[PDB]
Formats: structure tokens, sequence, C-alpha cells
């Protein structure tokens, strides 16, 4: 019974983590999406 | 249904249609046995629905170094076979 | 030197262009020992000569059709080595 216990305890401990995983995710896509763009507006040029 | 789990080994590509390449990927491999057709049918079909031009390959042991379009690269494994498409031309 | 020789299978480009890759490629596989390596050499290198954007595996057993630029596809064994190799860009 307590075996099962553990195992429900720490497969339960494991599931909560896919969420701050996902949130990471997010951080690569928002890094990389706006990046593409971010390389290329800029050049030497455009006295702005 | 096999259950063929995908994990996808590289890629630079939305998740959406990253998991239409596997969805499709499963259906080629269910239905074609020839790993030349399997990249026919699913570099045909990712044309016909992303707008051309990929590049698809299907096999066991394997590498290959590739330069693509952002957004528009995936390489990934169902049951066996590892599965690279990709979109450059 | 082990002639290790280009048996050809599938080609439409120059017999130089062929046979360029030949030794050179050849060169990627005599000092290397691992695939993916062999394709860093071998599709870098006609970014350099031939110009980007070249797309190049090796392998030994694989089905791939692709989109290649006219006179750009080179496909065939090296020894058990299957090497593939078209431009795309």
């Amino acid at each position: 019974k307590v075996n099962l216990k553990y195992d429900s305890w720490h497969k339960e401990v494991l599931s909560k983590f896919g969420q701050m995983l996902g949130s990471n995710m997010t951080e690569f896509h928002s890094q990389i999406s706006k990046s593409r763009q971010e390389l290329e507006q800029h050049s030497v040029d455009t006295a702005s | 249904m096999c259950d063929r789990k995908a994990v996808i080994k590289n890629a630079d590509m939305s998740e959406e249609m990253q998991q239409d390449s596997v969805e499709c990927a499963t259906q080629a491999l269910e239905k074609y046995n020839i790993e030349k057709d399997i990249a026919a049918h699913i570099k045909k079909e990712f044309d016909k629905k992303y707008n051309p031009t990929w590049h698809c390959i299907v096999g066991r042991n394997f590498g290959s170094y590739v330069t693509h379009e952002t957004k528009h690269f995936i390489y990934f494994y169902l049951g066996q076979v590892a599965i690279l498409l990709f979109k450059s031309g």
C-alpha cells in the first residue's frame, strides 16, 4: 500500500513540472521569433 | 492503431505543423512499406499543404547537415524511423 | 588509396562536379569517421565552391525524393556509404 502511495506521490510530483517546462519553452519561442526580425532590421546605415 | 510515440530530435518550426508532420508521417508509414515512398508521400503532402518547396528523408542510420528556411525545419522519430523534412529552395 | 569507386545511381549534373564531389567527399570520409561530420564537410564545401544552398546526406539505406535545381543532383554509393547531395536554394 505505501509503495503504491510513494509511486502515486512521486508521479504527481513529476506532473507539476511540465508547466514551468512550457514556461521556458515559451521563452525559447519568444527569443527566437523576435530575434530573427531583430537580426534582420538593423544596418550600419539608416542614420536613425 | 500502433501508438508510435514521436520524439522530435531537432526543429525550427511551429508546434502545430510539427504535430502535422507527426500525423502525416504516421499515415504515410501506415500506408506504404517503401521508405522511398514514405518520403514521397510526406514531401508531396507538405508541398501541397504549406506551399513548396520541402525535402524529406526517412531512414534508420543517418546523419545530415542542412541549411533551411526559418520556422521550416523538422527532424523527428516514429517507431524506428528517423524522419527529416526541411524547406529550402 | 582504397579505390572506393564512385559507382553512380542517380545524377543530373556535370561529370566534373560528380567527380570533384568524389575526391573531396572521400577526403571527408578519410579523416573522419562520423556520417553527420562527413555531411558537414560535403555540404559546407559545396556551399563554398558550387555556392549555397547545397544539401548532403551520408548513410547506407534510405529513401529520399527531393527537389533539386537543374544539373544539381548526385546520388550514388561509395562502398556501402550511400552519398546523396543535391542543391536547393
